[PDB]
């Protein structure tokens, strides 16, 4: 075989400890650029303006932050939506100063991940496998984009793209509730309902087939110790864990069918999180949540207020304190 | 199975919907009824639109105190007159 | 053969709907914190405790309503219908707010009751009790967010009320008030809840894509047996892949489904921690050294600092309508307020 | 600035170019059953 | 509290005349300050220029006195700058720029009054809400 | 009953279509019914906005989709983009309505009446999807009807009345196209510009000839590739790249709408030449712009001197420098100086926001629209309350622009994700795994360990 033939083999090769791939192929420089430049800019880079007025902010450990505080920040709002990468800077000095790290790390890591994806669709193809991983993994990835590329674009800048840090998230999170109400957006909602739920049913799920292990050791010795890796037999009494749970609720709430149950335990999560992207996604494009400010009136007409307004009341409080010295006039309209 | 009938039974028979037929609507107008003689107002202290203030009053009745706090209320509501 | 083993008897029989002696306590309970909720939220106002509209009744859509808590001069009052407050006033005791504790009571103990139901029945089937203990998770969390964090508090007033958009409120009460985001328990229950939804998704689509060939049909589902010996997707398949996709792979089932009780379930408790710290008022709101130097340094700014100034914000712009007790008047100028909004 | 700008560019078309050959490369017959997908 | 007659009572000139308006014109106008007007003065505000709100008190002290119906409807037929000095119908919606300002057209003297009618009644109702902005909602 | 249940199809109901993919008859059926919703929709909603259409209100003020799509056309608008007839609006739901009552009829009659399979019934429309020649003839049709299409757009801008420019000089207006851009380097230049900022890619096209002209090279493309299609077969390399099977093509065609739809999403976001904001309202960066520039005039009327006015972060409050220099407005909108406008251009020098022009120069009618535009930004909550999230109820409006953006968000994501499904599965069943793994042939089990 020619070398390239050969080549194709190995990147294709079913018995690398970690699978390459084409997708791999691409995925690894890109998600090993996008590490490098995170860590390096996580624990030296110098203070960048992320809205554009002068007003550097610190991100790095050591310029003064902690794990909790510290953060990759996002590019400078001068820049807006403009392709920053390190050969448009005048000198590296002036590309720290304005958040070129972001856009190298957020746009290799967004391909990166991709590939991810793409990956774990080959490598199941390789197996011999059922192709679908991949789609449930599109739910996570999908958030990702949302955050780090669609609300950018809506928004028109990328000096509104998630910080890559934990406190940052947390701005993010507050300018966002500020701007758009997320709380009161049904497609959040049903992301609560998606991770709350797959939270419920990951523990559920954990705790019935645990309840039915069946007994295969002895009380001085770990139950996992009766199960064998690739033994035939499945380990616990799939009978039993719905005897159990049919009668916790009643009968026809319960599942008797392992592939109909772990069918559910797919979807349920990755559905729900798939709303939350689309969520961030769509309000990217400001339709907001839903706005029931001074809904409720009396017969005179004064406002009553309910739970909706203390939310609007605080949701305030945000709006006018963020990026405090940004805005000139009186509406924020990104 | 359990003993009872099963519901696709009970719910597909003609039984069920001469009973149901019946007792469904009246369950319903009866709530509806409950809402539109005003009752509902009465029975657990909501106000109706006019009585949330009295006319040129534009402070909320807050109950302040604990223990007369039932007098409190009283009180409020002899406010609108 | 006597009274008590002929009630255990009629307890314990296999009908539709199990009730069991652990029925006695939860069924009631639940029941009556359900019904609790769907008056409240139907009929009932919050004008006198919050002066806020919460019914349908109101005009109230499923968003706004609530049940809400008693106003903060009630203190940690029981409420009892019978009691010093009401004084068997069905009508008074509405407007009190006589349903929060109504609800917050009998949910706790419909909690406890559902928590025996979980041991009963694990019991009568023959199974480990590890339903009813990853159980103690809601547990706590509803224990500490109802009860103990209010009872730090002032009052019940501060406690959630029953609500969705009442619900959004605490949240950001807590945001601003405790800046509860930064507090590295609430970090460990976020942890826990998105790595337990994580767990629930890849486990789910794992085994759905390991499938052995069981039937002919391209519609995978009928092609199991609840009866059958054997596992219906493949372990070892699925521990290569991931194996070679992420580098590490469960190889133990048994381990596997622990863990997928262990992630959440301990989340919660964590979370639960953090709760009954911000009873207390005691947070995780600052970072004395950023403080510092910031006070020092005025060009100096993180996230952090960014942070706080949207808390301070909150504060000001929610206190005098959501803690009306207070009488909080701000004049417009004491407001804090960037430039121009 | 430029030297970096020739050169990344070199590195992502070779990488891209490696990408696409290699799909091209009779992929549907790298599985472990049916190889005659032509 | 209810609306009433009383509070459907606004001043009809400068004169001292006052004019009680129906419910349903109370509703008209509601609706059509909501049509032609709401997008900028939302609450008694002005948006392109925060600096004149639509309260009484600064209604009353523009030149010529805008706390009036007939005020009002001469505003929203011939516009002025508040000290009364400038002529601004090609910047701002009125009779005489109808034909800039198409959502006027169909606008009958019945309905300026009622807008009218609507700006002075709402913050009788209102109060601080009404000319205040965020800090009142 | 062929094929109806999951015994005899190896389909559950869920998965009911599935049964189709074998039986050409009823699953032209299938798809002629879906083609006459697809016009019932168009038809049916054109007149539903008709009868609430005030024409002295913005169509932006009024939800309206579908007739600012005709009007950009040139059908029943005039100078400004003022609603002059609207009979126009009329015809054009009238006979979409109509017409699918015959394209419903057809898809009726096939899917429950007509052969059930079309192969022997007739060997010009039956079809096998491993029959490369046939499927490329098929995809030659349907690239020529396309190709038609595309012209018809070059014939109703250059023949039949022209389409609605909103660059028009001395205001928008209806204007036959007769100098359409044919230059190459020029058309196909847009095919190669950044998709970043300022530059947009194929979004950033800004004058009607280029439009026009685009689409007289893709309609050419079009009837030339669909003969191409019909003359040839696939050739080796082809063969040997793709899966050759109707849920691969199915998953193919998939992926191409995904990309579309994102396309669109960013066409309607941020274009204002093929989305006049007469017609669908201003854009965000166009809204943002002209709050910068009503405060700019307003603030100017009153004695400032915007040009040198420092805000309080040391920037121009009204006026500052983009990083290359050129003059923009200040404020957060600095973000948004890519944004070109009609009401606005007037204003520009060649260094950008020209100070002179901007004291001496501005017309009221410019004043209105930014006013109007500020006034009019696409933000907005999910039950139509216009405005910032905070705002109290009042106006009634989300822009039209935020609805086909996140409408179009939504059905492209998930697309994408349609894609990934009927591709992953397209390559599990022509290799035959798609049911899951051989228990006395695990691939696995024939492997090396890993370590
Ligand atoms: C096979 C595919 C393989 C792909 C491999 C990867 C190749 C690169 C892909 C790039 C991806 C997005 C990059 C940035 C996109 C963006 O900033 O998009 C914006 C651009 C438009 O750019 C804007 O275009 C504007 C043009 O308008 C100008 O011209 C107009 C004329 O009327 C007006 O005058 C206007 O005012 C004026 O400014 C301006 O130039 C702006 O400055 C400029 O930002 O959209 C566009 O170019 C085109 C639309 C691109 C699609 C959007 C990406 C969506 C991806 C979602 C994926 C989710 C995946 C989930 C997985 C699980
Ligand atoms: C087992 C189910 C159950 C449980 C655990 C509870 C528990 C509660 N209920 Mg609920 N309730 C229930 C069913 C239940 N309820 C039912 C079925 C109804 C419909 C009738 C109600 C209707 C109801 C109302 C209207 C109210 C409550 C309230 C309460 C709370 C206060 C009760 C109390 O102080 O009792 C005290 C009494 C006991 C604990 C009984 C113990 C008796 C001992 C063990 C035996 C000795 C008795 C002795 C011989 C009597 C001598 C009396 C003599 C001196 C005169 C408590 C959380 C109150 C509340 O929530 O306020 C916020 C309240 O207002 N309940
Ligand atoms: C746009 C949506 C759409 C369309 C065009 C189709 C079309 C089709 N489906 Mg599918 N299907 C759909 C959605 C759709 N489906 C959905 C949402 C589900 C999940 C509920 C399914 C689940 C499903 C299953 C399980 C099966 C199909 C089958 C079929 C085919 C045969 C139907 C038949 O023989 O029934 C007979 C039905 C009748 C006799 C009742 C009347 C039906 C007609 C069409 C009603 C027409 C109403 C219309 C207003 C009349 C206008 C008249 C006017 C023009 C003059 C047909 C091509 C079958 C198939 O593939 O067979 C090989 C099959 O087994 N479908
Ligand atoms: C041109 C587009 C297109 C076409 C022709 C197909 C065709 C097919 N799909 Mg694919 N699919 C698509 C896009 C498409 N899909 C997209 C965009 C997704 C992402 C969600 C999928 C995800 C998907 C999955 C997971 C599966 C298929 C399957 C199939 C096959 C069976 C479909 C069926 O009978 O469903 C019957 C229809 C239903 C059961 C209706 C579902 C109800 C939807 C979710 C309601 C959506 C809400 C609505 C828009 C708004 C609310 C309305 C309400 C209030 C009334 C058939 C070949 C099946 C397959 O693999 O066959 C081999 C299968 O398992 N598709
Ligand atoms: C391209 C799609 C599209 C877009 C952008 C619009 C946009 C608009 N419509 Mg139109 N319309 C559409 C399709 C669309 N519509 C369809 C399919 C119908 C038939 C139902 C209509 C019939 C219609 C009427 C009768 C009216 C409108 C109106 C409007 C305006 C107000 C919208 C509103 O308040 O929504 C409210 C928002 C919702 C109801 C939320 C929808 C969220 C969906 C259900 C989520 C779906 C997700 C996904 C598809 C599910 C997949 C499942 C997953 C598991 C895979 C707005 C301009 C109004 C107007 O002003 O006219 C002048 C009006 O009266 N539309
Ligand atoms: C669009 C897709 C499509 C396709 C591929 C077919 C294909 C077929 N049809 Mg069906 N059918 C369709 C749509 C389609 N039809 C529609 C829309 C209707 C409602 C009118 C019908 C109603 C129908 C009936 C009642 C019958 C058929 C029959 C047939 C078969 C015989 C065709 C023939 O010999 O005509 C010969 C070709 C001509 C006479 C020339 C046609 C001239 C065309 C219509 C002029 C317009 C062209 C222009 C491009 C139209 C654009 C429409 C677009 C804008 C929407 C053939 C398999 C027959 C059958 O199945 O027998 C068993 C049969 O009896 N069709
Ligand atoms: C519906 C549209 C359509 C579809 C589905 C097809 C499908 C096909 N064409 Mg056809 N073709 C079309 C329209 C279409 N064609 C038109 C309009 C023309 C005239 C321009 C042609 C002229 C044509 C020729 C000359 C040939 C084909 C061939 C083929 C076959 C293999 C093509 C392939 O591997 O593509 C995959 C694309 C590639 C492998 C290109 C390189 C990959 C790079 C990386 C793509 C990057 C693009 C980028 C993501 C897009 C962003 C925008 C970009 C401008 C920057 C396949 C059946 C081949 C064949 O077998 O004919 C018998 C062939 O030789 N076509
Ligand atoms: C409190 C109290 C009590 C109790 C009472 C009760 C117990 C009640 C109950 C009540 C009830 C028990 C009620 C109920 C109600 C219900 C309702 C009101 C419902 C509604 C529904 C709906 C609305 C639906 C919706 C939906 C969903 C959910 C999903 C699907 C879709 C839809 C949309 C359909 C007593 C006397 C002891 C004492 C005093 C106090
Ligand atoms: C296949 C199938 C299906 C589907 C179907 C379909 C989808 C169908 C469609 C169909 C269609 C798509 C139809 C249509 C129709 C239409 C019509 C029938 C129309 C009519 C019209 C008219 C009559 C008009 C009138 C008028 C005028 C003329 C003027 C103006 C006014 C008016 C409007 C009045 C299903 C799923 C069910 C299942 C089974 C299978
Ligand atoms: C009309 C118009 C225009 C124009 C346009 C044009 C001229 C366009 C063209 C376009 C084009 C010209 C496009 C193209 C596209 C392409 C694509 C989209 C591709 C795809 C490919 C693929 C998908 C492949 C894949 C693969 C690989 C990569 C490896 C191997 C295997 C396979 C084959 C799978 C303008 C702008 C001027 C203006 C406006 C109007
Ligand atoms: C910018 C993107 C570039 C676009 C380029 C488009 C090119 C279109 C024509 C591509 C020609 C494909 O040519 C492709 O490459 C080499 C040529 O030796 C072949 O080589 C391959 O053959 C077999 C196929 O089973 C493989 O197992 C083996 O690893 C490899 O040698 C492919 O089988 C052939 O199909
Ligand atoms: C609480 C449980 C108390 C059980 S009481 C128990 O009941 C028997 C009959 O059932 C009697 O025979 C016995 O004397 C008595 O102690
Ligand atoms: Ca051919
Ligand atoms: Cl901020
Ligand atoms: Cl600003
Ligand atoms: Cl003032
Ligand atoms: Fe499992």
């Amino acid at each position: 075989a020619n070398l390239w033939e050969r080549f194709c083999n190995w990147v294709t090769s079913t018995d690398n400890r970690l699978y390459v791939g084409w997708f791999g192929v691409i995925m690894i420089p890109t998600l090993l650029a996008a590490t490098i430049c995170f860590v390096i800019a996580f624990i030296a880079a110098p203070p960048v303006d992320i809205d554009g007025i002068r007003e550097p902010v610190s991100g790095s450990l050591l310029y003064g932050n902690n794990i909790i505080t510290g953060a990759v920040v996002p590019s400078s709002n001068a820049i807006g939506l403009h392709f920053y990468p390190i050969w448009e800077a005048a000198s590296l000095d002036e590309w720290l100063y304005n958040g070129g790290p972001y856009q190298l790390i957020i746009f290799h890591f967004l391909l990166g991940a991709s590939c991810y994806m793409g990956r774990q669709w080959e490598l199941s193809y390789r197996l011999g496998m059922r192709p679908w991983i991949c789609v449930a993994y599109s739910a996570p990835l999908a958030s990702a984009f949302a955050v780090f590329l669609i609300y950018p674009i809506g928004q028109g800048s990328f000096s509104d793209g998630m910080p890559l840090g934990i406190s940052g998230t947390f701005n993010f999170m507050i300018v966002f509730q500020a701007e758009h109400n997320i709380l009161m957006h049904p497609f959040h909602q049903l992301g609560v309902a998606g991770v709350f739920g797959g939270a419920l049913f990951c523990a559920m799920h954990g705790s019935l087939v645990t309840s039915s292990l069946i007994r295969e050791t002895t009380e001085t010795e770990s139950a996992n110790y009766g199960y064998k890796f690739g033994q035939e037999e499945e380990t616990y009494n799939i009978v039993a864990a719905h005897g159990y749970f049919g009668r916790l609720i009643f009968q026809y709430a319960s599942f008797n069918n392992s592939r109909s149950l772990h069918f559910f335990l797919a979807a349920w999560p990755v559905v729900g999180v798939w709303f939350a992207a689309l969520g961030i996604s769509t309000m990217a494009f400001n339709l907001n949540g839903f706005n029931f400010n001074h809904s409720v009136i009396d017969a005179k007409g004064n406002v009553i207020n309910t739970w909706a307004d203390i939310i609007n009341r605080a949701n305030l409080g945000m709006e006018v304190m963020h990026e405090r010295n940004a805005h000139n006039f009186p509406l924020d309209l990104a | 199975t359990t003993g009872e009938r099963p519901f696709s039974d009970i719910i597909t028979s003609v039984r069920y919907w001469v009973i149901h037929s019946i007792t469904i609507p009246a369950l319903f107008i009866a709530g509806w009824l409950f809402v539109s003689t005003g009752l509902a107002y009465d029975v657990f202290g909501t106000p109706r639109p006019d009585s949330y203030y009295a006319q040129e009053q534009r402070s909320i009745p807050l109950v302040t105190d604990r223990f007369e706090a039932k007098q409190q209320v009283e009180t409020f509501l002899e406010q609108l007159k | 053969r006597g009274w008590f083993d002929i009630l255990d008897d009629w307890l314990k029989r296999d009908r539709f709907v199990f009730v069991g002696w652990s029925g006695i306590l939860l069924f009631p309970c639940a029941y009556l914190a359900l019904g609790g909720w769907l008056t409240g939220t139907t009929f009932v106002t919050s004008w006198y405790t919050h002066g806020l509209a919460s019914s349908y009744l109101e005009g109230c859509n499923f968003l706004t309503v609530a049940v809400s808590t008693p106003a903060n001069s009630m203190g940690h009052s029981l409420l009892l219908l019978w009691g010093p407050e009401a004084q068997g006033d069905f009508t008074r005791w509405c407007q009190l707010g006589g349903l929060w504790t109504f609800i917050a009571l009998h949910g706790a103990f419909g909690l406890i009751g559902f928590m025996l139901r979980q041991f009963e029945i694990a019991r009568l089937v023959g199974v480990r009790p590890y339903n009813a203990i990853a159980f103690s998770a809601p547990i706590a969390v509803f224990v500490s967010v109802f009860l103990i964090y209010p009872l730090g508090q002032s009052s019940w007033f501060f406690a959630p009320s029953f609500g969705v958009a009442a619900i959004f409120r605490f949240l950001l009460f807590f945001q601003g008030f405790h800046n509860w985001t930064l507090n590295p328990f609430h970090m460990m229950g976020v942890a826990g809840v998105l790595g337990g939804a994580l767990l629930c998704a890849i486990h789910g689509a794992t085994v759905e894509n390991t499938l052995f060939q069981d039937g002919e049909g391209a519609s995978t589902f009928r092609a199991f047996n609840p009866t059958q010996a054997e596992e219906t997707y493949s372990m070892v398949t699925a521990n290569r892949f991931w194996s070679q996709i992420f580098g590490i792979a469960f190889s133990n089932k048994r381990w596997l489904h622990f863990f997928m009780l262990f992630v959440p379930v301990t989340g919660l408790w964590m979370s639960a921690i953090g709760v009954v710290g911000l009873a207390l008022n005691l947070r995780s709101y600052d970072f004395i050294s950023q403080e510092i130097r910031a006070a020092e340094d005025p060009e100096f700014e993180t996230f952090y600092t960014k942070n706080l100034l949207l808390n301070e914000g909150i504060r000001a712009w929610m206190a005098p309508q959501d803690q009306p007790h207070e009488n909080f008047v701000f004049p417009e100028e004491v407001l804090p307020r960037g430039n121009a909004l | 600035m430029e030297t970096l700008k020739i050169t990344v560019y070199i590195v992502v078309t070779f990488f891209v170019l490696l990408f696409v050959f290699g799909f091209l490369s009779g992929d549907p017959a790298r599985n472990p059953k049916r190889k005659d997908l032509e | 509290a209810e609306l009433t007659p009383e509070v459907l009572t606004v001043p009809l000139n400068s004169e001292g005349k006052t004019i009680t308006l129906t419910e349903k014109q109370y509703l008209e106008g509601k609706r059509l300050f909501q049509y032609a007007c709401a997008s900028c003065h939302v609450g008694g505000i002005t948006k392109t220029n925060p600096s004149l709100d639509l309260r009484t008190e600064t209604l009353a002290l523009a030149t010529p006195p805008r706390d009036n119906i007939e005020g009002l409807v001469d505003y929203m037929k011939n516009p002025t700058t508040y000290d009364g000095e400038q002529e601004i119908a090609e910047v701002h919606p009125s009779l005489r720029s109808a034909d800039i300002f198409p959502k006027m057209r169909n606008l009958t003297e019945k309905d300026l009054v009622a807008i009218a009618g609507h700006i002075l009644v709402e913050p009788k109702i209102l109060g601080d809400k009404w000319g205040g902005g965020k800090v009142y909602y | 009953a062929t094929n109806r249940d999951q015994e005899s199809s190896g389909f559950a109901w869920w998965a009911g279509n599935a049964r189709l993919i074998n039986l050409s008859g009823k699953l032209l059926g299938a798809h002629v019914a879906h083609a006459g919703l697809i016009v019932f929709w168009a038809g049916a909603m054109t007149l539903f906005e008709l009868a609430h259409f005030i024409p002295e209100k913005p169509m932006y003020e009024q939800g309206l989709i579908l007739i600012p799509h005709i009007a950009t056309l040139g059908w029943g608008v005039g100078p400004g983009g003022e609603v002059v007839d609207t009979f126009p609006f009329f015809v054009v739901g009238v006979v979409h309505l109509i017409s699918s009552a015959v394209l419903g009829f057809g898809g009726v009659y096939h899917a429950i009446r007509g052969p059930e399979t079309l192969e022997e019934y007739s060997s010009f429309f039956g079809y096998d999807w491993k029959d490369k020649n046939k499927m490329t003839t098929i995809l030659g049709f349907h690239l020529i009807v396309l190709g038609i299409g595309a012209l018809l757009l070059v014939a109703k801008a250059m023949f039949f009345g022209g389409l609605y420019d909103t660059w028009a000089p001395g205001g928008g207006d209806v204007r036959v196209i007769t100098n359409p851009t044919l230059d190459p380097r020029v058309i196909f230049g847009y095919l190669l510009k950044s998709p970043f900022g300022g530059e947009g890619w194929i979004v950033s096209v800004n004058n009607l000839e280029d439009v026009v002209g685009g689409h007289i090279w893709i309609g050419l493309i079009c009837i030339a590739g669909g003969i191409w299609h019909i003359l040839t077969t696939p050739f080796g390399w082809a063969r040997r790249a793709f899966i050759w099977s109707g849920e691969a093509y199915l998953s193919y065609s998939l992926g191409a709408l995904s990309m579309m739809g994102f396309i669109a999403t960013c066409f309607v976001w941020f274009n204002n030449t093929v989305y006049p904001s007469e017609f669908y309202g201003p854009t965000g960066p166009e809204a943002s712009q002209a709050q910068a520039m009503t405060f700019l005039i307003r603030d100017q009327k009153l004695g400032a001197n915007v040009g040198s006015a420092q805000g309080p972060t040391g920037l121009g409050k009204y006026l500052m420098r983009s990083p290359t220099g050129e003059i923009i407005f200040g404020g957060e909108t600095m973000r948004f100086w890519d944004f070109r406008g009609p009401w606005l251009e007037p204003l520009r020098g060649p260094n950008g926001l020209d100070l002179n022009k901007i004291k001496n120069d501005i017309q009221p009618w410019q004043e209105r629209r930014a006013a109007e535009y500020m006034t009019h930004a696409p933000l907005g909550s999910l039950n139509s309350v216009g405005g910032v999230a905070t705002e109290i109820n009042s106006v009634n409006f989300v822009s039209p622009r935020s609805w086909l953006a996140t409408s179009h968000f939504v059905l492209a994501f998930f697309f994408l994700v349609g894609h990934l499904w009927h591709a992953g599965r397209a390559r599990a069943a022509a290799a035959g795994f798609e049911k899951g793994i051989d228990r006395e042939s695990e691939p696995v089990l024939s492997m090396p360990s890993l370590d």
